């Protein structure tokens, strides 16, 4: 995560770079506590 | 010198004179100073000179404050140098510049002529694109009336 | 309805690609989608044409490549980093020696940063960009952190090799987002140390050089405001692209000297 | 000396910060550059402009061991036969 | 209320709807043709890099795609769905392709001989070529003697004077085989201005003299067809008086000041009324203390 | 050929002359020549323009230091 997008408050729409690949914007799934981001925590990411 | 009932030496001193580099005000003593060149150049019948020097002008400069006598006599000049040389399209095109011009547009003589040798000027070229296009042009043109046994 | 369906169609794995560029046919785009890609578009898509001027942060569908929602900016956190967090404090009277390059580096940054309005209330140009070349161990790092320290503004560390990564394109973005900071955090002090490492003289080697003309231009785009003062800093300038070194970039050279007798007693 | 000259321009850059993050997290470090008249001689370029990745990550470790930033109980032992061709920038005494 | 109320949500309305006829839009695959195969087909590259024989939209018309044409291929068909202009890079005034930048005649107080000489050099060409044709007419010039004093300045007047725009290019295998191709665009946009000849390991950029549009000149320039020599003085005899008031943005204080001031330029000036800020008239002996100051 | 000439332009008085010019430096003397002519502003080259390129192109090989001959 690169830029957590300023969180909008509610719907906090996170960012990531996938590096070589791609830079995408990405949601939380399943995630209990959606505040351990931390802004640069090396998150996980799915395929599709 | 040109006053003095002799020309053959009045072009020579005044076809010495550089306004373009001379470095004057700006654009009203010089073009004077090259339409004389160009007047004396007429009047001795040096064409040559007479097209190298006009082509010092630039037109463009004559849609401007003043500048209406200056291009009068600009395109009157040039126009008497083609009708010396022979073109006719060349004419007609001078004569729809002194045509547009706007103190031309006044006073009714000051456009009727104008109008009448462009419509010649038209007719005494030969059939190519560009004399079938002022023949368009200068169809009708609204202005051009029903001169009398004329636009017929 | 609409806009639940709108809603509905905008889910959220959108790719961040750029705007690079934009034609007007209706409004159109060209984006570059950061999967290196460059994706033309007819119509915008949801972005209300904003003036949607080229280069910006746009979120655009995986397939279709519509622009989607806009987003507002991106740092990297090498930039994000890359700031005084502690403002350094070592001195002025401090730095021996230098006498008239300290002063004239004091005009040229503060003196601008401070009182802009009286430099060109006198017609006067305060230039913005100064380089500092020097023999290696002057102390033109130890100039620039005493003007970080006190000078307060923002002061923005540029560290040479920090501009030349692997990836094309990336060394521009992170030089991009090095100076839209400058602007955002104005007044701000932007020290480049070891010029000679974002661009030598030609030319991965081609990405170096984009990198380094991307810092050109961005200098380039500078005016009289905008209150970004860039110091470069070097210690062989063995030719450095001249053109580095030309009218509005780089043209206040700060040449350091070696110690004289008295700047060795003072230093000592 | 030979796990920082890769491919992929700017790897070895990255290499040599990831080195003296490493040294920061740890509470007292001891580096031992060795061989590093590999990494790093003159910065004259002429013909040596492909081989400019090299440089670069010099320029990297010169502004590691001593720039804007304090460096912290990092203790650096730099070996090398040759100390004739090495750059002025690494051999300066803010450094060694 | 009626009026303005059903406008807004009109406007609205039509915008959501615009947003979700645009959400079924499809984007393109930007890319150049390369070599126009039967009139059906064309060899494109794509961005990315991979080439395809790729089709022509009907109602796109031909003969305006050849190679280095901008198209917006079909994203799966690859077919050629229309044009598009060349893309701006920032390789273009870095690259030295700017025609416009001028800033004035008389901000060149004196240096008379000199601008009359580069008159008659450049000018008779870019206006009648005619005349040399009844021949042919000079191309290259020099300007020369110390760092050319307003070299570049002396163009961007003159050029002004002559009404031609501009073409700068500097010269400090690549690059000297693209700066002979911009040539076809240099003409396309007139003065060129070859300059920083000195700083040379490159060989196909010679004097290659190609034949262009009659009209259009350059005036080439380092120090040490193109047959001029515009010898310069570094100083000027008594035009550092000049170049001062012309230079004076912000006179008895001018003598003063140029009497022992002996530069190449207004940058002493430029010094005079920047140290005086630090310490608009009211400077006098402030521009004579600097002059003596400044080193050089 | 393709230049404008007088007629008391005579070539055939450039070249009885010795000197040892070569085919680069005979086009330098006519394009000089014209060059010269259009700038003192004629429309027709003379004996005095050829004369005035002939000694501008024949004699630059000059100004080296005499004590080497
Ligand atoms: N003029 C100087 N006055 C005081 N210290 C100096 C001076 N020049 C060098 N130094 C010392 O050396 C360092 C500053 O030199 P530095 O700015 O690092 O050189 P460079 O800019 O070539 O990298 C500091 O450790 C400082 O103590
Ligand atoms: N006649 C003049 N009038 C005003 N400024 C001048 C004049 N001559 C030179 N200058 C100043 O000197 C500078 C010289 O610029 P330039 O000719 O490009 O570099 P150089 O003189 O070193 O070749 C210009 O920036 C200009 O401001
Ligand atoms: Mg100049």
């Amino acid at each position: 995560c690169t830029k957590i997008i300023n969180a909008d408050s509610e719907d906090p729409k996170y960012i990531i770079n996938v590096k070589q690949f791609a830079k995408f914007v990405v949601d939380l799934s399943d995630q209990v506590a959606p505040t351990d981001i931390e802004e640069g925590m090396r998150v996980g990411v799915d395929r599709n | 010198k040109e006053q003095n009932g002799d020309v053959k030496e009045a072009a020579s001193i005044l076809q010495e004179l550089q306004v373009e580099t001379y470095g004057s005000m700006e654009k009203k003593e010089r073009v004077e100073f090259i339409l004389e060149q160009m007047r004396l150049c007429l009047a001795v019948k040096d064409y040559i000179r007479t097209q190298i020097i006009s082509k010092k002008i630039n037109t463009k400069f004559f849609q401007e404050e003043n500048t209406e006598k200056l291009k009068l006599k600009y395109y009157n000049l040039m126009i008497q140098l083609d009708q010396h040389e022979g073109s006719y399209l060349s004419i007609c095109k001078h004569y729809r510049a002194i045509y547009d011009t706007p103190c031309i547009q006044a006073e009714s003589e000051k456009w009727q002529q104008a109008l009448k040798s462009v419509v010649l000027y038209v007719i005494l070229a030969p059939f190519d694109n560009e004399q079938s296009d002022l023949v368009h042009r200068i169809s009708g043109d609204k202005k051009l009336e029903e001169i009398p046994k004329y636009k017929d | 309805e609409n806009s639940e369906k709108i809603k509905v169609n905008k889910t959220l794995p959108y790719l961040v690609s750029n705007v690079i560029e934009l034609l007007d046919v209706g409004k159109c785009a060209v984006i570059k989608t950061s999967t290196r890609q460059t994706y033309f578009l007819p119509v915008i898509g949801l972005v209300d044409a904003e003036k949607l001027k080229p280069g910006d942060l746009v979120g655009v569908n995986k397939d279709s490549y519509l622009i989607l929602e806009t987003l507002p900016t991106e740092y990297d956190s090498r930039v994000k980093a890359m700031e005084v967090d502690e403002r350094p404090t070592e001195q002025y009277s401090d730095i021996g020696g230098l006498d008239k390059q300290i002063q004239e580096l004091v005009e040229a940054i503060v003196l601008p940063m401070n009182h802009k309005e009286k430099f060109e209330n006198l017609g006067i140009q305060p230039p913005k960009g100064v380089l500092m070349y020097g023999p290696p161990g002057t102390g033109k790092t130890l100039l620039a952190r005493a003007c970080a320290a006190q000078t307060k503004a923002t002061f923005l560390k540029l560290a040479g090799p920090q501009l030349v990564q692997m990836f094309i394109g990336d060394g521009a973005k992170l030089v991009r987002d090095a100076f839209a900071l400058a602007k955002e955090k104005a007044p701000s002090i932007i020290f480049i140390d070891e010029l000679d490492a974002i661009g030598t003289k030609r030319f991965g080697d081609r990405e170096v050089q984009r990198t380094m003309l991307e810092l050109l231009n961005q200098l380039d785009g500078f005016q009289p405001n905008t209150q970004v003062k860039v110091i470069a800093a070097t210690n062989r300038v063995d030719i450095l692209d001249p053109a580095l070194l030309r009218s509005g970039r780089l043209d206040r050279k700060i040449e350091f000297p070696m110690p004289n007798e008295e700047a060795r007693a003072r230093i000592m | 000396g030979s796990e920082l000259v890769q491919k992929y321009v700017g790897e070895g850059a990255r290499m040599v910060r990831e080195l003296f993050e490493m040294a920061r997290t740890k509470k007292a470090c001891l580096i031992f550059f060795d061989e590093i008249d590999a990494i790093g001689g003159a910065r004259f370029d002429d013909g040596a402009g492909g081989d400019n990745e090299v440089q670069r990550t010099m320029l990297e470790l010169i502004n590691q061991l001593d720039g804007f930033d304090p460096r912290g109980n990092i203790k650096v032992l730099m070996a090398t036969n040759r100390p004739d061709t090495l750059d002025p920038a690494l051999m300066r005494p803010g450094r060694l | 209320e009626l009026r303005e109320q059903l406008k807004e949500l009109t406007k609205q309305y039509e915008k959501s709807e615009n947003d979700l006829k645009a959400l079924q839009s499809v984007g393109q695959i930007v890319g150049e043709v390369l070599k126009q195969l039967t009139e059906e087909k064309f060899i494109v590259k794509a961005t990315n890099g991979p080439r395809y024989v790729v089709g022509c939209r009907r109602q796109l018309d031909k003969s305006k795609l050849k190679p280095g044409t901008r198209v917006a291929l079909d994203m799966t068909t690859l077919t050629i769905m229309r044009y598009l202009p060349r893309e701006v890079d920032p390789l273009v005034y870095n690259m030295s392709h700017e025609d416009p930048g001028n800033v004035s005649y008389s901000e060149i107080g004196g240096l008379s001989e000199q601008i009359r000489e580069l008159r008659e050099v450049i000018e008779l060409p870019l206006t009648n070529p005619e005349l040399f044709q009844r021949i042919i007419p000079p191309k290259g010039c020099l300007l020369y003697g110390p760092p050319g004093t307003g070299k570049t300045l002396l163009a961007r007047a003159v050029a002004s004077q002559l009404d031609c725009n501009f073409l700068k290019v500097v010269s400090s295998g690549e690059s000297a085989r693209l700066i002979r191709e911009m040539f076809n665009y240099a003409r396309d946009h007139c003065i060129i201005f070859m300059d920083e000849i000195d700083a040379l390991m490159e060989l196909l950029n010679q004097m290659d003299g190609f034949d262009t549009l009659h009209r259009v000149k350059m005036i080439m320039a380092t120090n040490r067809r193109l047959d001029r020599k515009i010898h310069i003085d570094l100083p000027n005899e008594q035009a550092r008086l000049d170049i001062l008031k012309i230079h004076a943005g912000p006179e008895i204080d001018y003598e003063a000041i140029v009497k022992l001031s002996d530069g190449f330029n207004g940058a002493d000036l430029r010094n005079v009324c920047t140290e005086a800020g630090m310490f608009v008239q009211e400077d006098f002996m402030k521009a004579v203390r600097k002059v003596a100051d400044s080193k050089k | 050929s393709k230049m404008n000439l007088s007629e008391e332009v005579d070539l055939e008085d450039y070249v009885a002359r010795p000197d040892k010019i070569s085919g680069a430096d005979i086009n330098s003397i006519c394009q000089e020549s014209g060059m010269l002519a259009v700038r003192e502003n004629r429309y027709i080259v003379l004996a005095k323009d050829f004369e005035k390129a002939y000694k501008t192109v024949i004699k630059k090989d000059e100004q080296e230091h005499e004590f080497y001959k």
